[PDB]
RNA sequence: UAGAAAGCGACGCGGCUUUUUGAUUCUUCGAUGUCGGCUCUUCCUAGCAUGGCCAUGCAGCCGUGGCGAAGUGUUGGAUUGUUCACCCACUAACAGGGAACGUGAGCUGGGUUUAGACCGUCGUGAGACAGGUUAGUUUUAUCCUACUGUCCAAACAGUUGAAGGGAGUGUGGAUUAGUACGAAAGGAAACCCACACGUGACCUCUGGUGCAGCGGGUGUGCGGAAGUGCAACUGCCAUGCUACGUCUCCUCAAGCAUAGCUGGAAGCCUCUAAGCUAGAAAUGAGUCCUGACUCUGGAAGACGGCCGGGAAGACGACCCGUAGUUAA
RNA sequence: CCUCGUCAUUUAAAUGGUGACGCGCAUGAAUGGAAUGACGAGAUUCCCACUGUCCCUACAUGUAGACUAGCGAACCCAUUU
RNA sequence: GAGCCUCUAGUGGAUGUUUUACACAUGUAAGGGAAUUCGGCAAAAUGGAUGCGUAACUUCGGGAGAAGUAUUGGUUCAAUUG
RNA sequence: CCUUGUUGCUGUGAAGGCUGGCGAAAGCCAGCUGGAGGCGGCAAGCCGUAUUGAUCUGCAAAUCAUUGGCGUAAGCAGGGUA
């Protein structure tokens, strides 16, 4: 539900994959918007329990701050979608996948993309729930 | 039913075993096990690993294309 | 003072005290409600745990409200357990009467001829016996005592159950010469019908196909694996303490307040873990078959038995009839289990769907198994 | 916006609580270890979320005031020794408290409060300062009782069920539907599917581990090679164990608040004075775990040790075998 | 003292650090005042590398410990718990 | 005359059992990388020799091994210390 | 205070000296030789920072492990004397 600053209006179904990315993780930005590295500060949809750090998998929306990028863009808070992950995932058909490096892509409150082109490969399941990503990805797996 | 053929070893992979590794070059590749994935990372040439189907074909111990 | 932050309890109090089970063989203690509107039928059976494998099935399950036009079909990979079920033999019956103190047994009646395997349960040490066990009982057939006995059972009873034993000599890997004995309830019809149905079948063999069929939901009762004496970190799941502490980190730090001046039964302590009775409800039968008849799917046109290359690790090859069920089951290989018809029917959509298999894995369970049959291994290697 | 009372409620008046700080000195000075955090359990209600309802200045959406209810929840961080405070991020929501200001023979030792030393202010001085600063030893259960499991009281085979325990909770998407309702702007209401946290099990797959097994090299020993010690390094990996893996979790009955039916008192009226109907995440049962006293059966021998194993194990105990698909 | 002083910089967020300012409860000149180099098991803040400190724990080794032969104490004690 | 391995010369006992939990000395770990805590306490990482290349400030002596980077085994040869 | 014992391996490279170049002079720049210092890294030793580790009915009325500080010198030590 939409509360606080930077609310999200476009909620989607989670997949139950392993959660490789958590608060504290620094990861690359894959789009052409001008950010380069993002530092993870929160995850949408997490209600929390004692002593556990919030974590995310592919398809989930993270809150992050821009730690490398153009001057206009640094030290600001932003929303992004996780498109690939280095931790292993299992499909319901039993196939297992693993990428070389993790990455995310920046979005608006309405779920629209910030940039126009995405570097490198993207996970098939993400393109099923975020249809706009299908248009501008490098390859689908 | 098979999952495919392992990239490094040449071995056919049974359904429901092994893993795909996807590089930033955009290629997807299938490995039989962690053993042979690690040998790729460490740049061991497959033709020198004498139990592999690749090595046996190269030596002419096994008839191939 | 109140504690600083909220958190849930560690472990469930539904299973405390967690003591060790008394013997390894379970009785079915509860049976589904009788209904006089149906034919006479049995309600349970005994089985032995063989091992696990995996299968691929086709599916088409989706939300009824999903707007997608196409009849999408999808492969799913699932893990399964195999149980061996040789035919049981009927050897007697018991009648019970209802009282203000529950059900009480009136009399028990046995068959004229009994097997060496069942008489062996009655003695303690197998190899030291005079074998004068049931030798005088057959006279009761001549005397008409049997005919007086049936009259009393038929006259004054509310519930009727048969006695059945299992043919252990068919499963050599058990190293066992004494049969297991179970008391099984009959539902349907009237007391008279139940008694006549039983009388017709003393000394005979009932196959598992009498009791269960494919796609049915069943309850499985068994005793879990044993793990010895264990600490609180494993027995109840409590967190490990700070790294620089003296006198040990793997413990509950505080076991009570000053008042009351005693330890409460709700606090975690070290002790026995594992070897307890547990019942798993609503497991579904994927397949039923026989250990030495080959089978095929619509898609896998190979013809093979259920047995993997080299057999199951400490068991060997299945020979009798078998059941295959979804998911994992209590206890290690070789333990006895009790099977029961489901106590009540399920409303969940995941339970009530059809099952269509396309592949079953038959590769070796020792090491990395990479062939499905000896023919493939002989073709991969030379000659 | 009319109007005491939807919501408020001046000036005055009566109570309850012990969670704040005072007031007093009854108990302990041949000693009851003193602040905060960590860990873990239970209780209270003055109800923050989640369920059922009543009023409204209740069109709808969002709210506000009240009633029965304590089953399940109430988080991750930055500065600070802090309880407290104040900000950032998430959330259905981030309510408030008690148990010797719960908890040091459970830990920790940052603060305070022995002996060293610096600064400011006071003192002729030795020295002072709920002013600031830095360094400063955390002992012992083998007794009794509680608590957790284990054996005996209880021959062997099959059972019974007194009594005790108890468990599932919540979020989202789709559809109803851009519908009702509204001038417009906006904008609701089952069934089905995905997930998180909690609970109980399991190794087919995938990670992890390397005791058994196979290989490799460095320094130095056994005249060389082969087989190898010691110092230790290193690649792979059976069985097993494990989670970062896989499977798992609803149905009756009596009825709260309320809203109703029939109906007198009191020819009318009226949910109540008798009687009846619908009714909550609450209560009591069943399915789930433990198993008191019992009940039914076989036979002149039965049972224990000793010997050998494990699917079981601290020791007992449990599951099994002994002239055989027995062992080597 | 008031006090977690005000303004700037460092963080997503600063009872912290550094830079400025000054009617300074109660700074200050051999009761020695001020600005640096080289050297401290001295006190304090930040960045890179690195990691079982942590999320969240799992498996394995040696030595004790349990059971057994030989040997064999003490603290403490109104005691009926 | 470091640590590690050998020659001369010298050396040893509370018994059996594969042995749970909790300890005390140690190893290894997916993805993340100080989120832990008063505080990076403990651990990990770096490490010898040869070459290239080295800042502010300074009492001109130093800073300085600054930082940052590359090379290294066996064999068979040339050339004579490179 | 008197008489004695106890310095092994390595790095850096002051004063003084010899060649070659530049300069009208004064004196500047290279390469080599030389080996100073309460100067650096270590050994034998002397000490006592951390783990607030082990032990606390101890091996011990102050010990043990790993980790640390100095080690060509206002350093350490035996006997005689005050």
């Amino acid at each position: 539900p939409g509360k606080g600053k930077q609310p999200l209006d476009a909620i989607k179904n989670r997949y139950g994959f392993t959660r490789g990315i958590q608060v504290g993780t620094v990861l690359a930005c894959a789009d052409n918007s001008g950010a380069k590295m993002l530092k993870t500060i929160g995850v949408k949809g997490v209600s929390g329990r004692l002593n556990r750090l919030p974590a995310a998998g592919p398809g989930d929306v993270i809150v992050a701050s821009v730690v490398k990028g153009r001057s206009d863009m640094r030290k600001k808070i932003v929303l992004a979608v996780i498109i690939r992950q280095k931790q292993m995932i299992r499909r319901k058909d039993g196939v297992r996948l693993q990428f070389e490096e993790s990455a995310a892509v920046i979005i608006s409150n309405k779920g629209d993309l910030k940039g126009t082109q995405i570097s490198g490969p993207v996970l098939r399941e993400v393109c099923d729930i975020w249809p706009k990503i299908s248009s501008q990805a490098g390859s689908i797996y | 039913f098979y999952e495919g053929t392992c990239v490094y070893s040449g071995y056919p992979v049974p359904r429901g075993k092994g893993t795909y590794f996807v590089s930033l070059d955009d290629k997807s590749s299938l490995f039989f096990s962690s053993k042979y994935k690690n040998f790729s990372d460490k740049k061991i040439k497959a033709k020198r690993v004498k139990q592999t189907l690749m090595s046996k074909q190269f030596c002419g111990k096994v008839e191939s294309v | 003072s109140c504690r600083n932050y909220s958190a849930p309890r560690h472990g469930s109090l539904a299973y405390c005290p967690k003591k060790r089970a008394k013997t390894t063989k379970p009785a079915i203690k509860s049976f589904p409600k009788d209904d006089a509107s149906k034919p006479v039928h049995l309600t349970g059976y005994l089985a032995y745990k063989v091992g696990m494998t995996h299968v691929v099935r086709l599916s088409t399950r989706r939300s009824k409200t999903e707007r997608v036009l196409k009849e999408t079909q999808k492969e799913v990979l699932d893990a399964v357990t195999i149980l061996e079920v040789p035919a049981m033999r009927i050897f007697g019956m018991v009648g019970y009467k209802s009282t203000v103190n529950g059900l009480k047994a009136i009399k028990t009646v046995y068959a004229e001829h009994l097997d060496e395997q069942v008489l062996a349960r009655l003695r303690k040490r197998n190899s030291r016996s005079s074998k004068l066990m049931f030798k005088l009982y057959p006279q009761k057939y001549e005397n008409g005592d049997i005919k007086r006995d049936y009259e009393l059972l038929k006259r004054e009873s509310d519930v009727v159950r048969v006695l059945a034993h299992t043919q252990v000599s068919k499963i050599p890997s058990l190293n066992l010469k004494k049969a297991h004995i179970l008391e099984i309830q009959l539902n349907g019809g009237t007391i008279e019908e139940k008694i006549e149905w039983a009388i017709e079948r003393l000394e005979k063999e009932i196959p598992v196909s009498e009791v269960f069929s494919q796609q049915d939901l069943i309850d499985v009762i068994g005793v879990t694996k044993g793990k010895g004496k264990e600490g609180t970190t494993k027995r109840f799941g409590t967190t490990i303490l700070q790294h620089k502490s003296r006198k040990g980190k793997r413990k509950v730090a505080c076991i009570g307040a000053w008042h009351p001046a005693n330890v409460r039964r709700t606090v975690a302590r070290a002790g026995q873990l594992g070897f307890h009775r547990r019942t798993a409800q609503n497991k579904k039968i994927y397949m039923m078959g026989n250990g030495k008849t080959p089978f095929s799917t619509e898609y896998d046109l190979t013809s093979k038995t259920i047995n993997p290359m080299g057999g199951f690790l400490r068991y060997g090859n299945v020979k009798s009839d078998f059941i295959m069920v979804k998911g994992g089951i209590q206890g290690p290989s070789k333990r006895v289990l009790a099977l029961r018809k489901a106590f009540a029917p399920s409303n969940l959509g995941k339970d009530n769907e059809e099952i269509v298999l396309k592949f079953v894995d038959a590769s070796s369970k020792k090491g990395y198994g990479r062939f499905q049959t000896t023919e493939e291994k002989k073709a991969y290697f030379g000659i």
